RNA sequence: GCCGCGAU
């Protein structure tokens, strides 16, 4: 798991230690550290919320 | 222009028609061209039919028979007002358009021979070194798309 | 306009041609095997082929001849698929030479090669018979590399 | 899953499967039909004296291998006469250079080889065969557009595809339009023909948007406005990809 | 083998050859100019091949 | 090895590829296991042992008074498909082969 | 020491096809300001185009109505192409009724108010009997650039019934542009420069008022430059502790250990406030019952505390 | 809504020595930052007004291939030296100045002979390093103000070859931009996720501040404009 | 879970 799968395409504005990553295929692969940053910060203080 | 493509594809793969379709459809988009700036400006009937005459016949000993001395002066028209996008000429599979016809048509048109012209840059403005080939190519869209997969 | 045509291709491969019917005029003498008048036909277009290869790279290598100060002077071409070759980006002398000159003896229905070889480029069309000759290889090479 | 040079015009040499099917499915050419048997067949135009005629002959594989078989890009006179003395001729799975009298077939034409997939690329004598191969294959995932748009440049064998593939109504017997509507066309058929008694009238009911197989549109739109005389065999409704009867 | 494996490519290398090449004639010949920054600005300007 | 080296390097290099002899060598060091033992002394007799246990049984034999009871040995070379199956271990070698 | 490049010689071919002359220019400005234009032209020209298309008897942009040639598809199509110049207004309302046989074309549409057709010729859709009869209307706005109809939503905040079809709208007016530097013809001056820049739009917009409005969109962009110069929130927290229906041993306890909020006793880890004095194991027990019964369980991580 | 467009704000100089400058603009609107890159570019590039040193005349031979009097380095390299000099003349379009240097020593700008009308802003900037061994050198130069960049072509002066010898056609740099570059980078601000920023690098020979540059181009690339933006004025 | 089609 924590694992995704795309097309690739060419970037030429890119660093030589740099990939683009679509942001509707982030916020799947990093939702536990979305929650416990979110509960941390007060934003949301129950799992649920 | 539409689509930027890599010449570095051509030389390596040889498809030499990718080339020789993009001429062939320059010239054809020549020629509706020139149907369209004559049909704009309301030309009369007896101009646009011998145009339309005088594009048809354009070859080496082809096996096209058109001729507009038999076609109704309504339905030479709706022909004119059909192919004004361009003329849609056809090769059969194993004996085509030579480059001789290509650049025949091409020279109809007004528009150069070596199916190259030169191009500006968009954003700077300054124009680019070497002539380009600016053509029209037909292109597929392919079943392998992104939200399915 | 950037695949030159090399202007010797036809007087050559004329005199290929009229080799061929000498040796085939031998062959019918009876003074020649099978075997022999085959092998020399190999042969002779071989040398043929690279005659052609070596007259087409020549021909495109110091093709611009662009004056100077004074008089005119020679240099390497600007072509841009000659650039794209010499380069390194992309393309190789074969690829080239099989765009401009002769596309050359080819042959893989059981490894043998056919007497005929092919001689018209891309930039030129071809006939019926050197396009089902070419499916050949093409066909075995598919094959192989997935295998 | 070699091409045998048997396969000249029955079986396409250049449209197959790629990776693991490379040379086990196979695409029949265009002239190609099928023996009383089941055997591969194709036509040829034959050859009397120097002269070639109009008369077709149907061959098969054991046929064909004996015969001295002419060249479809072949130079031919006003009568019917060879021009060049020496022809380019296929003898026993092979090819050389015949006299002007010694063939017996001629090649009917040049579309014979490759099948309909590979006949609709332009300039295929300027491709590589893999090339050919992968552009023959990919053409058969187009998907259809919002608006049909013919090609500037073809091998005319659009028409063909386009109307026996079955997804253009095609006026059995018409004569002259009536009603023109998005959904459904009336023909008023033509004085000169008719079945006796009861008259008639011969009516289309386009189909519209209607899912395919692979979850794309099926889509029917008329071509001809009002009034508009149509001939027996004419082209009304353009399906999915297609532009005045021409594939899109 | 030791050979770097992430090296130019394609229109890289087109980018640099057609860069480094010379031509018996073009804008400007015998030229002198004292360092790379006027070479830039003199092809810049257009006054120079 | 020097046979094993240049006949492989040939095939490599007629084509163009560039590999580092180092990576040919090791697995030929993998090769050259399981020696057969040509002698007694040390519970081994006409039977194929791995050279490491042989090398440190002797070298404690040797280190020892008893230096005759080292046993000379005879190096074996197998294949690849059958070094990697007769692994000491039977978790690998089992994952692998039959 | 700059000439200041003037607008002189405009002339119109058609309708749409316009050229504009700016004939005093010096040596290098001639392409700069040419691109410049250009490209301002190009990007963001103000405009109106077609926003959404309501026809009294289809339901979505798939349907057939009956008594039409063309599909609803086709019609919202031809729609977005429609050409209309508006003046005092931004939202306004075009209606069309129409019944007969033949062509429905622009020329149809309703007279409002204040809205010109430029091209009243643009046929729309094609009635194929005698009774049927087509009555659409059409909110038409005014905006800027290409905005797709998949990508506004906030046209949902408002919640839209059935019957209205999305339609994309463009907003450029500016099809096409071209520029060109001449050797001016003055002769006084060693050399000057004139610029003619070719214009082909829909004819929504004058071409001087766009050019009026490129060099005033390009002045605003340099003003910037011509002075550079430069060298714990949820409402359940932040609310005081003297509400959780506490007992009297815990007020004075609370007090005393400086909690006045209620997050920071839920940052308090359990094995530590027992240390508190005479705090209380049934004490601190309903200290968590009346905590918990507002959902924040005890020990929880905060990253900064504000004193508000 | 419509004619509202994004000015940058918070715009970030990073000062390199004191010609040197990066400046980062953001945000702005898509296909502007371009704009205004190539617009700046080419303005400070093309036609900037600034002084160059263009006529040099020195004792002795006066052809192109001289023997330089065994002066240890070749008259090429002499007016390759004086092309990159930076001067600052106020009120005087063309102005005369001369050096004279005898004794052991490189000799440096500041040697030329002092007037009140031009300033040197390198005072250190070598010319030669004396010839060779107990010579003299005397240098008889002329600087005019100019505009842009302009080769030497040919004189088109005096006649005949009297003026390509009076002045050599030294290659003369009017504008003081050394180097000037620009970039774009993407952008967000909001819920918008493509905007422009722009990155500007400017390298100056002296005499003027980059930002003083820049600004001198945003002024007078605004007043080209006050034709057409005067009556069309918001205030 | 078994085929059939397909991408690299």
């Amino acid at each position: 798991d924590y694992s995704g799968r795309s097309v690739i395409t060419v970037g030429p504005y890119l660093r030589l230690h740099q990939c683009g990553l679509p942001k509707k295929m982030a916020l799947e692969l990093f939702k536990p550290f979305i929650y416990g940053k979110l509960e941390l910060r007060g934003l949301a203080t129950t799992i649920k919320a | 222009v539409d689509i930027v493509l890599n010449p570095l594809g051509v030389p390596s793969r040889m498809n030499i028609g990718q080339i020789l379709e993009t001429h062939l459809g320059m010239a054809a988009k020549g020629i509706g061209d020139k149907i369209n700036a004559m049909l704009k400006q309301q030309q009369e009937v007896a101009k646009l039919r011998e145009f339309i005459q005088r594009a048809y016949d354009l070859g080496a000993d082809v096996r096209q028979k058109v001729d507009l001395s038999t076609f109704s002066d309504e339905e030479v028209m709706r022909l004119a007002e059909n192919l004004r996008k361009g003329m849609p000429i056809a090769t059969p599979v194993f004996d085509g358009a030579k480059e001789a016809e290509i650049k025949e048509l091409l020279k109809l048109g007004d528009l150069p021979t070596s199916g190259q012209i030169r191009l500006y840059d968009g954003r700077t403005g300054e124009q680019f070194e070497r002539p380009v080939t600016v053509g029209y190519m037909y292109m597929l869209k392919l079943n392998h798309l992104v939200d399915d997969k | 306009d950037d695949m030159v045509i090399p202007e010797k291709k036809h007087e050559i491969i004329s005199e290929a041609e009229a080799e061929v019917a000498e040796i085939q005029e031998q062959f019918q003498s009876g003074l020649v095997t099978a075997g022999e008048r085959y092998n020399k036909v190999i042969d002779i277009w071989a040398a043929a082929n690279d005659r052609v290869s070596k007259a087409m790279m020549d021909n495109l290598q110091t093709e611009t001849v662009i004056n100077r100060d004074g008089q005119e002077e020679k240099q390497v071409s600007f072509n841009s698929i000659y650039m794209m070759a010499d380069s390194g980006a992309r393309g190789s002398a074969a690829q080239i030479r099989q765009l401009a000159g002769m596309r050359g003896l080819m042959a893989k229905p059981d490894g043998s090669i056919i007497e005929t070889p092919i001689t018209a480029n891309f930039r030129e069309g071809l006939n019926v018979l050197q396009y089902f000759i070419s499916t050949h290889g093409a066909r075995k090479g598919l094959a192989d590399t997935a295998l | 899953r070699d091409v045998h040079p048997t396969h000249y015009g029955r079986v396409c040499p250049i449209e197959t499967p790629e990776g693991p099917n490379i040379g086990l499915i196979n695409s029949l050419s265009v002239y190609a039909q099928t023996n009383e048997y089941g055997f591969l067949e194709t036509p040829y135009r034959k050859v009397t004296d120097g002269v070639v005629t109009d008369e077709i002959h149907y061959l098969s594989a054991i046929e064909e291998g004996n015969y001295v078989i002419a060249q479809a890009n072949s130079n031919l006179d006003e009568e019917g006469h060879f021009v060049e003395d020496l022809v380019t001729c296929r003898s026993k799975g092979e090819s050389s250079l015949f006299s002007r009298d010694q063939v017996d077939y001629m090649d009917v034409s040049t579309q014979q080889v490759v099948s309909v997939g590979a006949s609709l690329i332009p300039f295929l004598e300027h491709d590589d065969a893999n090339r050919a191969l992968m552009g023959a294959n990919m053409q058969r995932q187009a998907v259809p557009t919002l608006r049909a748009d013919k090609p500037l440049v073809g091998t005319g064998m659009e028409r063909a595809v386009a109307v026996d593939s079955g997804v253009t109504a095609v006026a059995k017997r018409g004569g002259v339009v009536q009603y023109v509507d998005a959904s459904r066309i009336v023909i008023k058929v033509n004085e000169d023909e008719m079945y006796p008694g009861e008259a008639g009238i011969d009516i289309y009911n386009l189909t519209k948007y209607t899912r395919s197989n692979q979850n794309t549109c099926i889509n029917q739109m008329p071509c001809v406005s009002l009034g508009e005389p149509v001939e027996r065999g004419d082209v009304l409704a353009d399906g999915p990809s297609t532009d005045l009867g021409e594939l899109a | 083998n030791g050979e770097p494996i992430i090296v130019p490519s394609q229109d890289v290398v087109l980018g640099l050859y057609y860069m480094t090449r010379d031509c018996v004639n073009a804008k400007g010949e015998g030229m002198v100019l004292t360092g790379p920054k006027e070479a830039e600005r003199l092809y810049r300007s257009g006054l120079a091949s | 090895t020097r046979y094993i080296v240049n006949e492989v390097q040939d095939v490599y290099r007629l084509q163009g590829v560039k590999i580092n002899d180092k990576h040919i060598e090791v697995i030929v060091r993998q090769m050259l296991r399981k020696a057969t033992i040509v002698n007694a002394g040390s519970s081994d007799f006409l039977e194929g042992e791995q050279v490491e246990y042989s090398r440190v049984k002797i070298a404690n034999r040797e280190l020892e008074a008893n230096g005759k009871v080292g046993a000379t040995y005879s190096r074996d070379l197998l294949g690849i498909t059958k070094a990697s199956l007769a692994t000491e271990s039977f978790i690998s070698a089992a994952s692998f082969q039959e | 020491e700059f000439l200041k490049p003037r607008l002189v010689d405009i002339e119109q071919v058609s309708s749409t096809h316009a050229k504009v002359t700016l004939e005093p220019l010096e040596r290098g400005f001639g392409h700069t300001l040419g691109n410049a234009l250009r490209r301002i032209l190009l990007s963001s020209m103000p405009g109106c185009a077609v926003t959404e298309v309501e026809i009294d008897g289809v339901l979505h942009e798939y349907s057939t109505k009956e008594g039409v040639q063309e599909d609803i598809l086709e019609i919202l199509l031809n729609l977005k192409g429609l050409a209309v110049r508006v003046q005092g207004k931004d939202e306004v309302i075009l209606t069309l009724n129409k019944s007969g046989i033949g062509p429905v074309t622009a020329a149809d549409i309703t007279h409002d108010g204040d809205v010109e057709i430029v091209k009243p010729q643009h046929v729309i859709c094609h009635l194929t009997d005698e009774n049927a009869s087509i009555s659409m209307r059409i909110k038409v706005q005014r905006g800027r650039g290409y905005v797709p109809a998949s990508t506004r939503i906030h046209s949902e905040e408002d919640e839209r019934p059935i019957g209205r079809l999305l339609v994309d709208a463009c907003y450029s007016p500016v099809e096409r542009i071209a520029y060109n530097v001449e050797a001016a013809r003055v002769e006084q001056r060693t050399d000057l420069d004139k610029l003619v820049i070719e214009m082909e739009t829909n004819g929504t917009i004058d071409p001087e008022e766009a050019i009026r409005r490129a060099a005033t969109i390009l002045a605003e962009q340099l003003e910037a430059f011509v002075d550079l110069r430069d060298v714990e929130f949820d409402p359940i927290l932040l609310r005081p502790v003297d509400d959780l229906e506490l007992t009297v041993r815990s007020a004075n306890c609370l007090k005393a250990e400086a909690i006045h909020y209620i997050g920071d006793l839920v940052q308090r880890t359990e094995v530590e406030l027992l240390k508190t004095p005479n705090l209380g194991k049934k004490s601190l027990t309903e200290i968590k019952d009346v905590l918990a019964s507002r959902g924040l369980s005890l020990g929880m991580r905060l990253e900064n505390w504000p004193p508000a």
